[PDB]
Formats: structure tokens, sequence, C-alpha cells
RNA sequence: UCGUUGUUUUUUUCUG
């Protein structure tokens, strides 16, 4: 099921706080990050366990 | 600018078929090229049977028809039967 | 005169009792109201009746 | 601490007594001067201290006129104004004194 | 022509991280002398200028272009609140946050620190350099009653009289003029030598008193 | 002794509940019976 | 007006001032602060920071029971005693 | 399945072929099955070139 | 010394100069209790003209100073308070002194002491009890949760043996719902539960293999396994140490921007230290901390499969009682912790200046002396700021209406359960009281059953050291964990000390 | 020369 999440993660290139939406798409291990200022997408698969900041953490990592 | 191609559908497309295959640009637009030619192709078959029987809309069959009557016999069975079977999957499910 | 008190005054309906036993044997008072807005501001000085 | 009025520089006196201003000794001579001329040219009261780092692209000091001044601790304001002597010499050497009290 | 120096995008912008209540100068010497140690250094502090303003207690701004040089600038203070409680400014806000911002003699000022705080007086001559103002105070002379002070045992109040100070107390200067204890007295009304940090020449409502008397 | 203890309290507290519950029902002089609003709860008193 | 908040005395001369006294003083103080901002530097922060801080004090003043939020107290550390907490509870004014 | 090509079980977006066959000037309407079946084809075919 | 150093820096640059302050706490020294008159003269106290005086029978506290300097490019006696001294303790003038010279001295010969002195009054400390640290104890909980058994444990140090942190498994979901019967422990400084499976490969074992080694110890016990499966199969995410400790940390209560390659690290440190703390706190020993939670997580299944009854809270021999010592040292230990941060923050606020402090305008002795006067004086055991939310009527003042009343009130008891809630178990009578309280002797009212009154032959426990215990079992084949099999070693006998497994013995009845 | 006023706040141990 579609998830909406305006959680408070910092992004990274526009530096917004609060900017990055981490919804949640269990359906076929899917995450995205959604940004509003710069709009930026990150993909990465969910397991079971997966949250909003593993998703967090993985694109930190994939940022450097 | 927002120039939309087929680059990332046609390399999940070979990573299933080749997974350890690269490509160049070149071949990619090739590729897209060759991709657009076919869905106007097939469109426009669409249409002119639409216009044939007077019939304003398009369902699935003339799809099936016209790729029918674009492809050869073993080559048009063969999508024939991938389109029904995708499309029997996105009905029942 | 604890609250249980008073309603064993009232058991036995003495009410005259009660009344004074919470105005005259405790903190009774006078006050002075406006009839128009029914507050209690009215500014009486009894010596300037 | 005391504020250097021509530049804003505010530091304990002791390091005017020994050291001078970091940014005026030259026209102020604070450190080879009576106390009196340290204490006219550095008063005490002062009000927006300013943390400096940076001085060439700094915009901040670069309003207070001490981008060319080393960066340091820096008054916005400073109350008092000069007795005359300090004034006309300041004007006669070439330099321009402004009061920052505005 | 001050106006010609105009903020805008060019300028680095500010961010206002929230610091310890009272230690708001520590942490600029703290952001001051940290910049100054790790200069030349790999991992230097990324900033310009930075300031706080005495209505803006306890809000710390620094001029950068990135975030993490505002964390990296607090990072390692114990005297600011360890969020990141930070903020950003407008560009037309940008000079408010450095924007700084009616003393004469003849008009009446009040005390507010010795054994005369609470009593209006007139000034009457401000130092050269600016330090001490000259006040015409009203005297609270016991007359050597209890000679053997502080600001809760102060009696009433009342013009110098050198008639009853000589009758229960001493020198002449000038007519009318008596030098009591290094204090002046000139037609009844206390001269001396104030700190201009005692004093208040703005914000005073007369009292009856002033009124009858003044 | 513990039991004393605890029941008198809660004892205490359902008495109290029961008395702010009906301190206002009055017997009429035309034999009903009704709380301060005038609602009736019985035509009469005990039914006798 | 002073009967509803009377001036305790602590012992004999020295007389303390009753909560409600340093609430109502600071509340006008909050609101003076308010009223200064506006003549001068007003960065849109410092007048929402401090309008909440005036918003904090009304409430506490009105009440100091608000649940999820941290609770005023004076300088010995005691919670307020704010009008609701006067009312309510045996010792309050009703059953009290 | 949210998406519709979640739905075919294929990978060619069915969401963009409709979107162009809505701005294809064709015919008047456009189904909801013939989208997934010109799909599920250029996929096979695409395959079979690849 | 359980802060035996202060350390400044000062990479000084204008000229990078690195200079290092430092300060070394040294021994205490103790005096018999003296006064200070405001005339400047001093005398040796004795406890009459304290009460006669309101006076405070206190002790000075000398404290042993040392100030050294590291500086690189690239000390005396302080008084530091007064503590108050239980009268006829061994440091009161009266423990000597005869019996003559007691008359002499005003004081009555039957008089036990027991009691401080502050102000004039008589305050005496009345014990705590609180539940044994160091112990697992299993509960069952409502029908209205997916918490189903909790076994619970509190880790304290031995030295010291003040809390250090605690840690909780919760049997979550019912009987046939949830799948199977997940369990998560929830860990210090983390901000939710955690698979068992998960924290356990993150410690060290990633295999399963190993992991069913530790919690189980009856193969044939089939069902166990199976119902403790549920969790092996959600644990099959993580398959080794690194990913297991990253999604430890990940929720590890910090801030955002520790990324991964500080997360692990975090969770190394989190799982080194304030995780069964009263076992070890250093690297190298997670091998003990996995056998001590195999061997928890089975007892608590063990209580859930009804082979053994819930343990019961209120067995006396799981209690344990505070009496002064273990009290004032808590008040001791968060007075001086006040004060060291005082001097550091002085030393701060002296050394920019860069003057020579003189050791003397920074140790303010008030912090510790006034502290401690007003916690005995008021009761509101702790900072005076922090009155709400502590510990109240800890001290009492001593009733001396009759000398029996007297006897009574010094060896009596409490039970800091609060009276929110009645309840009934904590003032019933138990079993396990024989013999230790009275059974007779309890006070009325709300407070009846829980304050309690040492029998007449009530003794308590001050604490010895355990290395001799230590080196005594070595001697006698005590075997340690790292030697631990389950079919092998499925008939020796475990031992534990201070309620932590030390190792394994097979032939315990010698021992 | 009638007149003539005496704290709060908590906590505690108790009584029925
Ligand atoms: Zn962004
Ligand atoms: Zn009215
Ligand atoms: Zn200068």
């Amino acid at each position: 099921i579609k998830q909406k999440l305006e959680t408070q993660f910092t992004c990274l290139f526009c530096n917004h706080d609060n900017s990055v939406v981490c919804t949640l798409d269990k359906k076929n291990s899917i995450g995205l990050l959604e940004c509003k200022k710069c709009n930026l997408s990150f993909q990465a698969p969910i397991n079971s366990l997966s949250q909003p900041i593993d998703i967090y953490s993985d694109w930190i990592d994939a940022c450097e | 600018s927002r120039k939309e191609s087929y680059s990332i559908y046609v390399y999940k497309v070979l990573k299933q078929v080749h997974p350890d295959t690269g490509i160049s640009s070149k071949a990619m637009g090739i590729m897209n090229s060759f991709v657009n030619d076919i869905f106007e192709r097939i469109a426009g078959e669409a249409s002119r049977l639409a216009h044939y029987n007077k019939r304003s809309t398009i369902t699935s069959r003339e799809i099936q028809t016209a790729v029918r009557l674009l492809l050869p016999g073993e080559l048009a069975k063969h999508a024939v039967s991938e389109g029904t079977k995708a499309v029997t999957k996105y009905t029942s499910a | 005169f604890g609250e249980m008190e008073r309603d064993c005054m009232i058991a036995h309906g003495a009410a005259g009792f009660l009344k004074e036993r919470l105005m005259e044997a405790s903190d009774a008072f006078r006050v002075h109201v406006c009839g128009i807005c029914g507050l209690m501001s009215v500014i009486a000085n009894l010596k300037k009746n | 601490e005391r504020a250097c009025m021509l530049c804003g520089i505010v530091l304990p006196g002791r390091v005017f007594m020994q050291n001078g201003c970091p940014n005026c000794d030259s026209v102020l001579n604070l450190r080879d001067s009576d106390q009196a001329t340290v204490n006219e040219c550095t008063s005490s009261s002062f009000e927006g201290l300013v943390a400096v780092g940076d001085n060439e692209h700094s915009w901040v000091a670069k309003w207070l006129r001490v981008d060319r001044f080393q960066p340091g601790l820096y008054a916005v304001r400073v109350d008092g104004r000069l007795p005359s002597d300090i004034v006309a010499a300041l004007e006669q050497y070439g330099v321009y004194y402004r009061p920052r009290d505005g | 022509p001050q106006r010609l120096l105009i903020p805008t995008v060019d300028d680095p912008g500010i961010w206002g991280v929230k610091v310890r209540l009272g230690k708001e100068k520590d942490v600029v010497r703290q952001i001051l002398k940290k910049k100054l140690a790790r200069e030349g250094t790999k991992n230097p502090l990324e900033i310009y200028s930075a300031f706080q303003r005495d209505s803006f207690k306890g809000h710390v701004y620094i001029e950068a272009r990135k975030a993490e040089a505002i964390n990296d600038a607090l990072k390692g203070n114990v005297n600011v609140f360890s969020n990141n409680s930070k903020f950003l400014v407008g560009i037309v806000e940008y000079k408010d946050l450095l924007r700084p911002v009616k003393l004469t003699r003849g008009s009446y000022v009040r005390v507010k620190n010795g054994k005369f705080k609470g009593d209006l007086a007139q000034v009457d001559e401000v130092l050269e350099n600016g330090l001490e103002a000259r006040l015409k105070l009203v005297p609270r002379l016991d007359y050597g009653k209890d000679l053997s002070y502080t600001s809760k045992f102060r009696p009433a109040q009342r013009l110098f009289s050198e008639a009853e100070a000589r009758v229960h107390e001493i020198r002449r200067d000038r007519d009318g003029f008596v030098t009591y204890g290094g204090e002046e007295y000139y037609e009844g009304f206390l001269y001396k030598t104030f700190r201009l940090q005692n004093l208040i020449v703005n914000s005073i409502n007369p009292t009856l008193n002033e009124l009858s008397l003044f | 002794l513990i039991d004393t203890a605890v029941k008198t309290a809660e004892t205490g507290y359902i008495q109290r509940r029961l008395v702010k519950a009906l301190e206002d029902i009055m017997v009429h002089y035309d034999g009903t019976t009704r709380n301060s609003l005038g609602d009736i709860i019985q035509f009469l008193y005990g039914e006798d | 007006p002073p009967q509803v908040r009377p001036s305790i005395a602590m012992d004999e001369t020295t007389q303390g001032q009753d909560d409600l006294t340093h609430k109502l003083s600071d509340i006008l103080k909050a609101n003076i602060n308010v009223q200064k901002l506006e003549m001068d530097g007003s960065p849109q922060h410092i007048i929402n920071e401090v309008e909440q801080l005036l918003q904090f004090h009304v409430a506490t003043y009105m009440d100091n029971d608000i649940a999820g939020q941290p609770q005023a107290l004076q300088k010995s550390g005691r919670p307020v005693k704010a009008i609701r907490a006067r009312l309510k509870g045996k010792e309050g004014r009703l059953r009290g | 399945a949210k998406t519709r090509s979640s739905r075919a079980g294929l990978q060619f977006p069915v969401g963009r072929v409709h979107r162009l066959l809505r701005k294809g000037n064709y015919s008047e309407r456009v189904g909801a099955g013939a989208p997934v079946y010109l799909a599920a084809v250029l996929e096979y075919l695409t395959a079979e070139i690849l | 010394w359980e802060e035996p150093r202060l350390i400044l820096d000062q990479p000084a640059q204008h000229d990078n100069i690195n200079k290092r302050y430092e300060i070394r706490f040294g021994k205490i020294y103790l005096s018999r209790p003296t006064m200070t008159e405001a005339d400047g003269t001093t005398h040796a106290m004795f406890p009459q003209e304290a009460r006669l005086r309101n006076l405070t029978y206190s002790s000075p506290v000398y404290l042993d100073m040392e100030k050294s300097m590291f500086t690189s490019i690239d000390g005396n006696k302080v008084h530091i308070g007064k503590v108050p001294i239980m009268l006829r303790s061994k440091f009161c003038s009266l423990r000597t002194l005869d019996e003559v010279d007691l008359y002499k001295m005003k004081e009555c010969p039957y008089d036990m002491g027991g009691y401080f002195v502050i102000n004039g009054s008589e305050k005496v400390l009345i014990a705590q009890e609180r539940s044994a640290a160091n112990i697992v104890q299993v509960f069952k909980k409502a029908a209205p949760s997916p918490i189903s058994h909790v076994a619970e444990i509190r880790s304290a140090l031995e030295k010291g043996s003040r809390l250090i942190s605690t840690m909780q498994i919760k049997l979550y979901g019912r009987e046939d719902k949830g799948t199977g019967r997940t369990i998560k422990a929830t860990l210090p400084y983390v901000k939710q539960d955690i698979p068992i499976v998960i924290v356990f490969r993150a410690l060290g074992v990633v295999p399963d293999g190993e992991i069913l080694q530790h919690i189980c110890y009856d193969e044939n016990d089939w069902q166990m396994l199976e119902m403790l499966k549920p969790c092996i199969e959600e644990g099959f995410v993580i398959q080794d140490k690194e990913v297991a400790l990253d999604f430890i940390g990940r929720r590890g209560s910090a801030a955002l921007g520790i990324r991964r390659e500080k997360r692990i690290q975090y969770a190394k440190d989190i799982l080194q230290k304030e995780l069964l703390p009263h076992i070890t706190q250093e690297e190298g020993f997670e091998t003990r901390k996995t056998f001590f939670l195999g061997y928890m997580v089975n007892r608590l299944l063990l209580c859930a499969l009804e082979r053994k009854d819930q343990d019961d809270r209120d067995h006396f021999g799981k209690k344990r009682l505070d009496l002064a010592g273990p009290l004032l040292a808590n008040l001791f230990r968060i007075l001086f912790r006040k004060l060291t941060r005082e001097i550091y923050r002085y030393m701060q606020r002296c050394i920019e200046t860069d003057r020579d402090f003189n050791l003397n305008l920074a140790v303010k002795s008030t912090t510790i002396t006034s502290g401690l006067k007003y916690s005995l004086a008021t009761g509101n055991w702790g900072e005076q700021k922090k009155a709400m939310s502590s510990r109240a009527g800890v001290s009492q003042v001593l009733n001396r209406y009759t000398y029996s009343s007297t006897l009574s009130h010094l060896r009596r008891t409490n039970t800091p359960i609060g009276r929110d809630g009645k309840l009934a178990k904590p003032r019933q009578l138990h079993n396990t009281h024989w013999g230790l309280v009275c059974p007779a002797e309890t006070p009325e009212g709300q407070a009846c059953g829980l304050v309690k009154n040492l029998s007449l032959l009530s003794g308590i426990s001050i604490g010895s050291p355990s290395e001799p215990i230590i080196n005594f079992l070595e001697e006698w084949g005590m075997e340690p964990l790292e030697d631990y099999d389950p079919a092998q070693h499925t008939k020796s006998t475990r031992i534990f000390v201070n309620g932590v497994w030390t190792g394994i013995h097979r032939d315990p009845s010698m021992l």
C-alpha cells in the first residue's frame, strides 16, 4: 500500500530539513525517497524490517 | 531537457536476457528508433482498422490483429501468445 | 463540617440549620450587584450612600 | 576588553599597553601613549561582538571597513566620542574617523 | 555611503543555532579561536564572519555557505545547546541582524545606583571624555545623628541648609556653595560626579513628589 | 488487617458516588418523586 | 485584586509574593517585551519565540497541568499554582 | 501491485505507452488493455532482437 | 578514585603548542569532628555540645590534589567538606572514653548511638529495600497485550554496587496469533525493540547452528526449538556481523548523520558497554555475553513452557536492603560529581586568563557539606533543586518517646513501592520472612505491611570481595564456558557468582 | 483610652 511520510530527514543536495519524504512501498520490496525542493529520487529494495531510517542510511552511503 | 527515452527499460530487458552484456549509446538510440517506429506502425494500423469498421475507440483486439497483419506467421503467432498471456494476467490479477 | 456531615444534615432535612451553619458560624459576607449586567462590579460607598 | 574607536578591535588593556592596537598602532600609538589616550581611543562600552576569521571576502567586516584590518572581535557600535585632539590628529593623518554609533 | 554595501544572494548565508544562555560571547570566542587554530590545516573552519547581538541573546550567527561549516564551528562546544535548532535569514533580514540600533544637560534624569538611587536629578556637566556625568541631586542628610550607608536605611530627603548644617554639626568656598565631605551643595541641591552607567535619561514617568516640588 | 484497610477506602468512595448521585431526589406534595429538574422518577415513592 | 492573591508573610515583616503575583508580573514583562520588538530588529524568529513564550506564561497562569508539556516552576523548583489547580481537588474551593 | 507494469508482470511502462496513446490522434477513446498488449508485444520483439 | 583524572588540552595557536592540564586525585584524610568558632578558636567536638547548640556532629574531609602539566609542540590536602559522623561509630569521639567519662561527657551508657545529629536534631536513616540486581526474573503480562512472558534483568557493577542499566525480552504475540511467537529484546540506548537473532549475530555468532547450540540444551525437546524457529526465520535477512551491527546502530537513539561507517562502531561500543555491564565492559568477551543471553532466553522460554513456576517477586531471598552505607555512598557520589564539574569549569574559566589557580577558591566545600546536611535534615533524598521525583522520608527524627521505641526505630525497614494503586502482594507476610523480619510488628493504615522491622537475630551483609572465591573455584575444576558443548556438557553443573555465570563443573557435590 | 493583630509551604510519624 502507498504510504506518504513527511519525515524530518535532512536532504544532501538541497540541504533542506524535512524536505525528504520516505515513502514505503512493500509490495515488491521497493523503497523510494521523495524530496520536495530539489525533487530527487532514491531507490532501494526494502526488506520486511526496513524502516525510513534504513532507507536514509542507504541513501547516505550512496551519496558518498 | 525532459526528452524521455527507453534507455532504462531496454537496459532492464537486456539484463533479464543477457545480464552481463553492456551496450553503447548509439545502439541505445537505434533501439529507441526501432521501438518508436514499431509503436507508430502498430498504432497507425489500429487507427486504420478502427476507421474501416467506423469504431471510434481502441481495444486490445485491434492491436492483436494489427500485430498479425504487420509481422509474419511465426513471429506474429508468438507475439499473439505473449500478448494474450500478459493481458490475461493483467485481467485476472 | 465535612461533606458527609452535610449529607447527613440534609437527610434529616434541617434546611435552616444547614444554611446558617455554613454562613453565620462561618465565612459570611455581603456584596452588591448590578441588576442589568448581573455582575459584581458595583462601586459602593456606604458613607457616601 | 576595550574597543578601538577607529578599527573597532576590542582587546583587554594588557595587550594594548604591551603590543598596542593590532590594526591602529601605526596611527593611534596605543602601546606607547598614556593610559588616557588608550582609554579614549579604546572605549569600554560596545555592542555587536563580531568574531572574524576571514577578512578578504568578509561582507560583514566589509560593512565595518575592516576588510584590510586583521579579523578579530569587532564591536559594531562604540559609545562615547573621541576627544578633540585625537579626532584632529586622525583627520590630519589622512585617516577618516567616522564614529560607529551613528 | 554605506548603502552601496547592500546584501544579496552573493553574500554567504547565515544560520542562527541556539546556544547556552549567557555563554554566547564565550561561544563567539570559541568560534574565533578554533578558526584561528585550524587555519592552514586539512580540516579548517569554512566561515567568514560571526556575531552576537545583545538583543539576540542566545542566538549565534555565522557567515558561511554550507550547514556543515556551522556544525563544525559549534561541534565540540559545551557552551552551546547541543540541538541544531538552526534557521535561515532572509535577504532583507540579513542587514537587520547587523544593525546596531539623547543624553542632554539640563534634562531631568534618575539615579539607579548607590545610596541615593531612586531620586530624580538634573545633569550639571558631562565630562569631556564622556565617562562620568555630573548631576543635581537632593541631599539626604541626617546632620550627624548616626555618624559612627546602604540603599535600605536612607531617611527622608531635604535640601541642604547652611544654617541647620552649622547649628547641628565645614567650609565655604563661594556664596551658596558649600563643600561637605567631598560632596557639593549648590542652592540646596547635591552636585556630585556620577557614572553614566548608574543613570538613565529615558523611560521616566514623573512622580507625585516631583510634581509637588519640581 | 490489610483487607480492612483496603476495603474501607473503596466503600467510602462508593458511598460518596451514590450520595452525589441521589442527593436531589425529593418527595413532592403530589406524591411523585422528582429530581431537581422536575423529572419524575417514581409516580409514588416506593409505590406505597 | 490583591484579595484573590494576598501577600503571604514568611516571617513577620518579610512578605512573599503569591505565585499569582509572580506569574502576572512575568506576563506583564513578556507583554512589554513583545511591544518592544516591533520598534527594532524583529527578524521573524525573535518574534515567534517571544510570542510563544508569552503564550506559555499566559497558559500557565491559566492552568499549569497541560499534558505532554513540561511544567512551569518557581525558582524553588516547585510547580506553580495555576487557578485550575486551585479550584480542582479536595483542597480546591468547591470541595475545600 | 500498484504500478500497472507490475500488474502486467512486464518491464516496459504501460503508463508511458498509454500517455502517448492519448496524444496520438488515433481514436477517440483508449481502452485499458490495449496498452498492456502493445507493451507485451514490444517486449517480446525487443527480447527477440536482443 | 572512580574519576581518577581531569584532563584539559590546549593546542594554542596564534605558534602551535599542545598544552595538557591535568588534575590527579589522591588519598583522603579524615579528622575527628571539630568546631571553628567565629572567634577563630577551635577544639574537639563532643555530641552533647552539638545537641545543646543546634550544631552538626561532622568531621571535615581532606583530599590529596595533584596538579601535573603536559606541554608539547607537535597538590596538597584540601578541605572538601564535613561529613556527619554517626554516634558510637569508629570515627565518633565516644567510641572511646571509658564508661566513667561518659557521665562527665553527659552521655547515658545505655544509648547505643546509630543515629546522626544535625542542627540539634537527632535524625536516623531508615533502611530502604530494593529488588536484587544482576538477576533474571520472569513475569507474565496481562491478558490485553501481545506480551506474554518477560524475563527482565538489571545490571549493576560489582564495584560501587550502583545501578548501571537493564535489558528486557518481550515474548510478543499470543498463541496462534501473529504467525509464530516472535521474541524481541530491548537494548540500552535504542529506539525500538529488536529481534533476538539479530543481536545474536551482531554479537559474533552469525550462524544459526551456534545460536541453537547456545540457547537449547535438550535436543529432544522439539517444542522449544520449533516455537523459537519463527524468530530464526525472520533473522535470515542478516548474515554477517557488519550488517547486523549497522541495523542495530541505525536505531541507536543518536542523531542523523552518523552513517554506516561510524554506525557499526557505535553498535560495537553499545554492545561492548551498557549491555550486561556487570559481566564486563571491554572487548574480547562477547562469548560470555552470548552464553548468558542464551541461558536467559532458555529460562524465559522454560517459564513460557510452564515447565517452571513464574518467578516470585515477593521471594525475600531476592530482596536486598540498603543501610546508611550504600545510601550515603550514592548521595556522596552525586555531590562529588557536582564538585568535580565545578572544579573543571573553574579550571577552564581561570586558565584562559592563564592564572595559577589557588586550588582553594576553586574548591567550594559548601557543595558537599550543604548537600549532605540538607539531605539528612529534610529526607528529600537527592539534590535540593530536584526535590520533586526524589525519594522522600529516607531519614526520620529519632523518636525517643520510650527506650523500646528508640530501639525499634533503629532496626526499621521500608519499601518504596508507593501507594498509587492498592494491591496486596507487597503487604502480605510471606513465608520467606520466617526469622528475618518480625511477623507481628507493622504499622496501621496505608503503610500497613510496607514498613517492616528486623527480627531479633537479623544481620545485614556488608559485602565481601569475590576474588578469593574465584581463586578457590579454579582450584576445584571450575570449567570456563569456552569449553562448553550441549551434547557433551548436558550433565555438568553451571555456576553463578554474584548473579553472573562464570563456568561449568561436572561434579559439584564435592565442590 | 476603648482598641488590639500572628505565615505559608510541603513532608513525616501518629489517633479513631
Ligand atoms: Zn533535496
Ligand atoms: Zn451592570
Ligand atoms: Zn584599532
